[PDB]
């Protein structure tokens, strides 16, 4: 799976939380930006075959499966200290 | 039927019976003194309240005055009606002229066309300007952007792009002026109408001098003619006078509308107010439109959130730089930034993009050359380093073209040169053909036997 | 000959070595400039974002 | 006409509008200080014979009316790159 | 463990984290903000985090801590807050890890106060 | 008389004056942030013989008497221009 | 009777509530009894409801809520006139020194509009200071604002000093020193100088210690201030001493911080501009007389464009600059002749000669200084005997600066000398047409006027 521009993800929040008059925090994000994109990219796993067979309730068996996450963010001067990245 | 209850600006509040509040981007109507003034309803608060941005001088407004609800959004004139006459945010006639023999009225609101109707093309539409088809060449269709700070040639640049393209090209054009200068509309209405070409050409004009929502709304009302013409099947040409105007209307007015400041203070909704604007500009399987817009970058902050934002929506996109136009080196395009998604070898074809890529190539040496030169001067350089800057010098020069539209700032005759003569000029630049040539000679010079015989005098 | 070449070697060398102390000087008065800038222009943003952050 | 720093009238509309409590922008200065310069130098204009025989109710034929005008800036370092200049 | 009169290993896999948490629940527990998004209360947090892992003369405590250094920046509050807590301090570095040579450990910044 | 890290100090009473709501200046610190210090460190003082007669009532005639302060404050990265120092 | 009642107190912030029909005006000064000591609070913002919110000129702690409030009807007033030199006062005229009350003869408040245009002078006129360096290279206007830029150890106290004594014995003005967040030892050991100078009883002392509320910092100087216009109305020419500027500019930052206005760049209150030209617009010279004012000035981060510097450049005339460096070759005052400027040295100003003389003397420094560089990479030889020549002439220039202050005494054990515009002009145009070339170097040092170099040369 690739996220193309997270960044644009974080921007749309941001217009949210403002729009909903949630307290700004730094650079004007809200404070939760991070468990937005954590509880995002922390889905993106290798399970081990129990999970799966227990999903399935038995009808595939031994067999692992995995998501890869490939997020694109964009710097804008290689300003790597900003907030979202 | 409404009430004004408060007046803080240009934001005027209504109150109306709460079983009759207008609609979002509702117009209404209020007479101030001996003139009448429309508003466009953006926001609806509780209790019949309704929050809106007065389309024209606010001072003189009570509280207490009557409000009429017209039923429906501001529509506008839209159709050859429209062409040839200049024409206000609201679709009213602005030249001295007649009324407008309108047909048919669109409102400015609309929605963007969807993915299955958008079209795809290749085709190099091919300009006067050396720097711009070699490095960031542009197809029919696509959408182009000059990014620069203030003075340094945007509109002369749109200019040399309105004379050489508008004028080959057959169809209609729009031009949309956005909180520029009153003078630069009149200039080029006249020479519009003493080229008489203005029959090809409607003009819709926000400038300056008018208050917020004018320069706010002029925008979807040059996209709303420029829609009409696309729609009935035409290839028509969109110049946009200067779009940051348009955030910078949205950022006067989002604090008066309640909303939290965002950013370096802009409005919290500066990127979905940008998107729903340009996501309009786009070519259709039905028809096409071709735009070149002016895009002013703040104190030259390139990375400021409203050219940053701006960056995304355009295929061509052309920087222009104050450190090179302090230089002299007219146009003032920035060859390491200016970029284009039509450089590409299979569009392109190979011969163009090796020749863009080398020019790259020697002047981000160049770049990375000038530390040193400056604290030890150039003797210390090796010699290929030598070689690297005589010949990025050249090249820096040979960039540099005469205008017709600046014939009246340099003296000088103005230029139109073909893609080829291009691409074999700076080719041979590279190849070391005009080693022998002084820098002089490429200063300012239409094509390479120009230099020759600008060398030749010295 | 060599003896008079040395004596070219170490004036070129005095006289190369006096420009590039000036430009060294010109080199840190214009980055000052920018550090000033960069300086005030942080603690306006902060200061802002605290303000604006008293909702 | 010479307006002797439009600086100095920038600071004070900055004053006025901090006083009042609206939000700054880049600097401090309220997003509103473009338009603040811009009403007032437009007004500077060539105008043509026919604005004046209207405006005068034809008491004046035939002369264009004008207004020049020069604003004056200071600069910081002779910094041209900042907000107001 | 150590109140049994044990000697304990304690290992932190981040303790920025611990604040950044607070950072992200300071704003809707309506306090304002301080210093770079901050909350006032952080250095008040880290100190009565800090001061329970010691040893007493019961038993002993040994904790190796890793902290999160945003932006390599050692200026920014959670890290300078944290270095007054701690008896040796190993910083790594990206200047020397740039280079490849690991534990890219900078001799120039690590101390200790067994030394 | 030596007080230790006088900008943890400003850091505590920067929480208090957060905690209790008053308006926040440069940096986040109150606006007397000035005024702690300055009230703190000058009572560090010599105070001549006769002062020291009229407070002690007499009993104590030819001594002056002083008191002698060394703070201590923390730089981040030799920034000497930040606030506290 | 007391009418007013406290209803908040915040820290220094005091707000009390008065009836609908009484509320005290802005700049009004009100009292309470803080216990057994009356505390004054000075009105900043009248709120809703009979409210009006206050700064404490004094310590805020043990207020109760609802104590009583008296309304004084008037802005905070202060002593004024003779009575006053000599003498200490705090922000409230009150005796800081233990020497008895004041034997005033009015009370002036201390707010006030400036001068209006039709009171203003008709003429531009040069305050002759009688020291060398600033008469020729930095003259002072009447009714100019001058900066000081020396750090310490730079004789700035002592250049005061002499300022102080000539302005009073060689005109006839008096002096006014208003030390805005002083260090009160310091303000203890300048008391105690200027009593051993004997130039205590000329000036008048207005001192606002650190360890004031913010409210005191930024009201004194303009208690000094008036008390400077009280001299100038009896027709005097009068000096202003600010000892920090910078010191004024952060109390009202500070303040405004309390008060919780939106700050604006920097960091700065939003009034920053207006606050200084509040200050510095009623330092002018009158058609009655003149207050001229030097004023101690510090740059934030040696960043020049800083507001607060920004803002202060645009009132200064003219801008001293003290060095150590020139301290070192034992030359006093220590006043560097490059740096230091004037907006005054102008032709229409000043007139041709003073401007031509001053233009050479600075084009002969500037060439000094470049061929010392030369002197120093490859020797005397190289030097031609043109160049010999201006570096002799500079050498005797330079020391010609030099001059015995009537308050060095006990220093330099020489009597002091007062230089007269007209002297000091002739004397360095003299040195610059090449008489006098012929005396030695050390025959200028310290001298006075060229006269008195000649006879200094004839048993040198
Ligand atoms: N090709 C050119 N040749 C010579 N001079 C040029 C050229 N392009 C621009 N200039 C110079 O730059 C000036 C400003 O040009 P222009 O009006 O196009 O700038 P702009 O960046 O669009 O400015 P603004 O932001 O103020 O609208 C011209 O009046 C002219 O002096
Ligand atoms: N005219 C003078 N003759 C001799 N010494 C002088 C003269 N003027 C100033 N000084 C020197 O000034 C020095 C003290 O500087 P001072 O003004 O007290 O510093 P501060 O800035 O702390 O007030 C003394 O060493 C004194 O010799
Ligand atoms: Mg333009």
């Amino acid at each position: 799976i690739i996220y193309d521009d997270l960044s644009k993800q974080a921007v749309a929040y941001r217009q949210i939380s403002l729009l909903l008059r949630r307290p700004p925090g730094r650079e004007a994000f809200p404070g939760d930006v991070f468990y937005l994109h954590s509880r995002l990219l922390e889905r993106a796993a290798r399970v081990n075959a129990e999970y799966v067979e227990a999903f399935t309730k038995g009808e595939v068996k031994g067999k692992t499966g995995s998501l890869t996450a490939l997020p694109i963010i964009e710097t804008q001067a290689g300003d790597v200290s900003a907030f979202v990245p | 039927t409404g009430k004004i209850v408060q007046v803080i600006g240009a934001v005027v509040d209504v109150e109306f019976p709460q079983d009759a509040v207008p609609r979002v981007y509702d117009a209404l109507e209020v007479q101030n003194g001996n003139e009448r003034l429309v508003l466009e309803v953006q926001q609806q608060l509780g209790g019949g309240i309704v929050r809106t941005i007065a389309m024209g001088s606010s001072d003189g407004l009570r509280r207490g005055l009557d409000v009429k609800d017209l039923e429906h959004p501001i529509e506008v004139p839209v159709g050859k009606a429209t062409l040839g006459r200049i024409m206000n945010v609201l679709g009213e006639p602005v030249d001295m002229k007649g009324e407008i023999g309108e047909e048919e009225r669109w409102a400015i609101h609309r929605a963007a066309p969807s993915y299955e109707e958008l079209s795809n093309s290749q085709e190099l539409l091919e300009t006067g300007i050396k720097v711009i088809d070699l490095m960031a060449p542009f197809a029919k269709g696509g959408k182009v952007g000059l990014f620069g700070g203030a003075g340094v040639g945007k509109t002369v640049n749109m200019m040399e792009l309105i004379r050489n393209i508008a004028i080959e090209h057959s169809g209609y054009s729009v031009f949309a002026g956005v909180g520029e200068r009153t003078r630069e509309g009149n200039d080029f209405y006249h020479e519009m109408t003493d080229s008489n070409v203005i029959d090809k050409v409607s003009l819709v004009y926000g400038q300056m001098n008018e208050p917020p929502g004018n320069r706010l709304r002029v925008a979807l009302t040059g996209l709303t003619m420029a829609e009409k013409f696309r729609d009935e099947g035409r290839d028509v040409l969109l110049f946009v006078d200067n779009i940051y105007r348009y955030t910078l209307a949205g950022t006067e007015v989002s604090a008066l509308l309640g909303r939290m400041p965002s950013a370096v203070g802009y409005q919290p909704t500066l990127a979905e107010e940008m998107g729903v604007l340009q996501e309009r500009i786009t070519s259709t399987k039905t028809g096409s439109i071709t735009s070149v817009q002016a895009v002013y970058v703040p104190a030259d902050d390139l990375t400021d959130p409203s050219p940053a934002t701006t960056f995304a929506h355009l295929d061509a996109t052309v920087v222009l730089s104050r450190q090179i136009a302090s230089l002299g080196i007219y146009p003032a395009v920035d060859p390491l930034d200016s970029t284009s998604r039509q450089l590409d070898p299979l569009v392109v074809g190979q011969e163009h993009y090796d020749t863009a890529r080398g020019v790259q190539s020697i002047l981000q040496r160049y770049q990375e050359l000038k530390d040193i030169i400056a604290i030890l001067g150039m003797d210390e350089l090796s010699e290929e380093d030598k070689l690297v800057v005589a010949r990025a010098r050249k090249i820096q020069r040979f960039l540099s073209q005469p205008f017709f539209v600046a014939e009246v700032f340099t003296g000088s005759p103005g230029k139109y040169v073909s893609l080829k003569d291009t691409i074999r000029g700076f080719k041979g630049i590279m190849e070391g053909e005009y080693d022998h040539l002084p820098e002089q000679a490429f200063y300012m010079v239409g094509s390479i036997e120009e230099a020759v015989e600008k060398a030749k005098k010295l | 000959g060599v003896v008079e070449n040395l004596a070219s070697e170490q004036a070129a060398r005095m006289v190369a070595m006096k420009a590039a102390t000036d430009n060294g000087g010109s080199l840190i008065k214009e980055l000052q400039l920018v550090y000033n800038k960069a300086r005030q222009a942080s603690i306006t943003q902060e200061l802002t974002e605290i303000v604006s952050g008293a909702a």
